DNA sequence: TCGAGAATCCCGGTGCCGAGGCCGC
DNA sequence: GCGGCCTCGGCACCGGGATTCTCGA
């Protein structure tokens, strides 16, 4: 997939919290902290299909890869 | 939408088959993601003492979730997975007219 | 000369003038200059697949790491469609000084884990160098042993930049029953293993399988009854032998093993098989057990 | 819900086909029938083996039942994990009068881990009468080991008692003693049938099993007679014994000529009784091959006389 | 003479590629 | 009920257990 949204963000960043002024390409930023966010999701469920030998990302492998990356994807 | 967008770039990420029942839970991640996020540039944004989000008030910020560094600093990260046409916007090129 | 020397070749192989090659037991073959004890020793106790192997066109024995890397940039592409390519000259692998030097491709995947490990080897194969010219470097028997994937890779990456081809080498139980005698007539001690011959009945609905393993000594003192010209093993001798073996069976289940087939004769110098799984290489008698099968693979090229 | 249980339970779940799912799994009882349908067992193994597995984990599976879905896995999989038939022997005296699967069960545990500590014996009474005694070894110095366990298929009062021949390691001289010892008996004989179908092992330890015009064929009264002594050898139904029939012949050629010959068929007798017909056999096919079941043997170990 | 250590015969317990099934056009 | 998809499983090659048989208590 070779695309990023600029409706979609803009309009998530609005509905989420009514009151900002993100900049002209702050979504573009937005953007980029959600693919590395889900880069780093994508990599340590790998890691954590190998930690079970699950050939297959499932539900139990992407609940422990949540409350270790977004809690450090928080700011 | 922009989730099921990221959801459908994870599995070109993950490089790897999951389920579908997988992603409306990775869903929810990102919902809680900018749960975080938002009212992380919200706050950020109010360090710096101005009410919009400049690009450096989401320098910092990337600066804590440790993907900027002094190794890898934030133009850099750019070029790794923005496409062409939409780093154009983000990091200075020159053309004696710096974007 | 250049051709129709193979041309007269083809002639007098499909001539079937009076065959019965008169074979000398395979004679212990003291390994012969550097012949790497590592890699050759790792070669001995491993299943090699064997292949027949057109000649090579436009090969050389120096641009290993050319065809190393283009092979390698190859195989992990039909991966697209973590490993390392190791060409790797044998230096003593030939009959005679004039065949080509055989050597290796090794599928290494990290760690040494030699996934498929190629074998090309010419040992006294000089009724092909005589009739072939010199651009090509022919090497008939093709070694597999990796999975057969990955030889149905190599071999059409090698039939893409060298104009090779591989039949799948298939040792009819005529040639099995030599080879089969020829091994229990060896000067060996410490038999390693029992003389096994797993013959396959051909009955339609079932497919019964026996293996008539002897004890290894037993078999040489079988051997040595039917043998009395020494030096050379004749077709009569083979028969003979395997004659003892069917009158020994026979005798005990009053079934004919003759009406059957063989499918792997294991021996103590070289288990061999028919379906092309063939050359385990227990013994250091490789390069005679490998003149057997080079002289086979000349039958199945010329 | 446990270590080397919980894993256990999804090692051997993988091991069932997705067509027999729901029959091995209501028959070992713990996921009962409002449990069925939680679980969508036609969508992905990975799925299955993952969601059943936690079905467990609320239902805190134990490897005393976890062992029993290994047993259920291999009744309709007996035809895996080649089996030896043990041959128990009472010496002059009445029966046993009391084969109670409880004491039984009682009997073979006591006397299992009084040496053999650490083991997780799983019976099962089948319908069949014939309980299927499951043994995860393990020494004293070692816990239960589970990867490679022996069942034992012991015939309730039969002095036949199959067992899975794993390994062959020390406790197959205390797995007949225990046999032995638990039913009523003295001797435990190992008949060196050696099987990969219980089915047919059941049907041969207990004898079961049997109860143109144009174109002139010149041998025809070789034919007939052929085919009269494959029927009279062969009679009927012959079961498969798909084993390696071993005959280590010492034998002098006519000092001796060891052999080991090893018919291998995917269906011996029926490969045998097809042989003669069929050119490859001399009508009065060796009785060393025609009494396999006669015998009751097929791993035969035969001399000169 | 006998007791522990190593190697290796006998057969697993594993690895891994064709066959059968199965869901859009 | 087929098109590119996928999943069991026979065959087979590589890894420890007990029997040989050599050496120490």
């Amino acid at each position: 997939k070779r695309k990023a949204p600029r409706g979609f963000l803009k309009r998530v960043f609005k509905r989420k919290k009514p009151q900002l002024r993100l900049e002209k390409s702050g979504d573009l930023l937005v953007h980029l902290n959600c693919l590395l966010f889900v880069h780093r999701l994508a990599e340590e469920s790998r890691t954590n299909a190998c930690a079970s030998k699950c050939r297959v990302i499932n539900k139990e492998h992407v609940l422990a890869a949540a409350k270790v990356i977004l809690k450090k994807s928080r700011g | 939408a922009g989730l099921s967008h990221y959801v459908k770039l994870f599995s070109f990420y993950a490089k790897m088959p999951m389920e579908r029942k997988a992603l409306e839970m990775v869903e929810k991640c990102l919902d809680k993601y900018f749960q975080h996020l938002c009212d992380d540039l919200e706050v950020f944004a109010a360090h710096a003492g101005r009410k919009t989000v400049k690009p450096e008030d989401l320098e910092l910020l990337m600066r804590r979730q440790g993907l900027v560094t002094d190794q890898v600093s934030l133009h850099v990260l750019v070029e790794r997975h923005l496409p062409l046409e939409y780093r154009q916007l983000l990091i200075p090129c020159a053309y004696s007219g710096n974007s | 000369t250049p051709l129709q020397k193979r041309l007269e070749s083809v002639r007098k192989q499909s001539s079937f003038i009076l065959t019965p090659p008169r074979r000398k037991i395979p004679q212990c073959s003291q390994l012969q200059e550097d012949v790497d004890p590592q890699k050759v020793a790792f070669l001995l106790h491993k299943q090699w697949t064997l292949y027949s192997l057109t000649p090579l066109y436009k090969f050389s024995y120096s641009n290993l790491k050319e065809y190393s890397r283009l092979l390698n940039a190859f195989i992990v592409a039909e991966k697209q469609k973590n490993i390392k390519v190791i060409f790797s000259t044998l230096l003593g692998m030939k009959g005679t000084q004039r065949d080509p030097e055989a050597f290796l491709v090794q599928i290494v995947s990290r760690e040494g884990k030699v996934l498929w490990t190629g074998w090309f080897c010419c040992v006294f194969g000089d009724s092909l160098l005589e009739t072939v010219s010199e651009d090509f470097t022919c090497l008939p028997l093709f070694l597999a042993n990796g999975a057969e994937s990955n030889t149905a890779i190599i071999g059409t990456w090698f039939q893409k930049t060298f104009d090779c081809y591989f039949s799948p080498l298939a040792i009819n139980a005529f040639n099995l029953s030599w080879m089969a005698a020829m091994w229990t007539a060896c000067k060996m001690d410490h038999y390693v293993a029992t003389t096994e011959f797993l013959w396959s009945v051909p009955c339609s609905p079932q497919s019964l399988d026996i293996s008539f393993a002897i004890h290894p000594e037993d078999a040489k003192a079988l051997w040595d009854s039917v043998h009395k010209t020494p030096g050379e093993v004749t077709q009569e001798e083979v028969d003979l032998f395997m004659d003892c073996l069917y009158s020994h069976f026979h005798r005990h289940f009053k079934i004919h093993l003759s009406a059957t087939r063989l499918v792997r004769v294991s021996t103590s110098v070289a288990s061999a098989h028919t379906d092309g799984k063939i050359k385990i290489l227990c013994h250091k008698y490789l390069i005679g057990v490998l003149a057997y099968l080079t002289e086979l693979a000349i039958f199945q090229i010329e | 819900m446990d270590e080397t249980v919980a894993e256990f339970i999804k090692r051997t779940i993988l091991k069932i086909p997705m067509n027999e799912l729901t029959t091995i799994l209501k028959a070992w009882d713990f996921l009962s029938e409002n449990q069925l349908q939680t679980v969508n067992f036609r969508q992905r193994k990975e799925s299955v083996v993952q969601h059943l597995i936690h079905l467990c984990e609320e239902k805190r599976a134990s490897i005393s039942d976890a062992a029993l879905l290994d047993i259920i896995y291999m009744q309709f999989h007996q035809h895996q994990k080649v089996w030896e038939v043990f041959q128990m022997s009472k010496g002059p005296g009445e029966d046993v009068d009391l084969f109670d699967m409880k004491q039984f069960k009682n009997s073979f545990k006591k006397i299992l881990q009084r040496a053999l500590k650490n083991v997780t014996v799983s019976f099962r009474e089948t319908e069949e009468n014939a309980v299927w005694i499951r043994i995860a070894w393990g020494t004293q110095y070692t816990k239960p080991n589970q990867y490679k366990p022996t069942y034992v298929v012991y015939y309730s009062q039969t002095p036949y008692a199959f067992t899975s021949s794993s390994m062959l390691r020390r406790n197959t001289p205390l797995l007949g003693q225990a046999l032995t010892i638990a039913s009523k008996h003295h001797q435990i004989v190992k008949m060196d049938l050696r099987s990969r179908y219980l089915d047919s092992l059941k049907a041969i330890v207990f004898k079961q099993y049997n109860q143109d015009s144009r174109i002139i064929h010149e041998n025809i009264v070789e034919k007939e007679r052929v085919q009269r002594i494959t029927q009279e050898t062969f009679g009927d139904y012959p079961q498969p014994q798909l084993e390696f029939a071993q005959y280590k012949l010492e034998t002098k050629f006519k000092e001796p000529l060891r052999c080991l010959i090893k018919f291998s068929s995917p269906h011996l007798l029926e490969a045998l009784k097809s042989l003669a017909p069929a050119g490859i056999a001399d009508a009065p096919l060796s009785p060393l091959l025609t009494c396999i079941p006669n015998k009751r043997m097929n791993y035969f170990k035969i001399r000169d006389k």
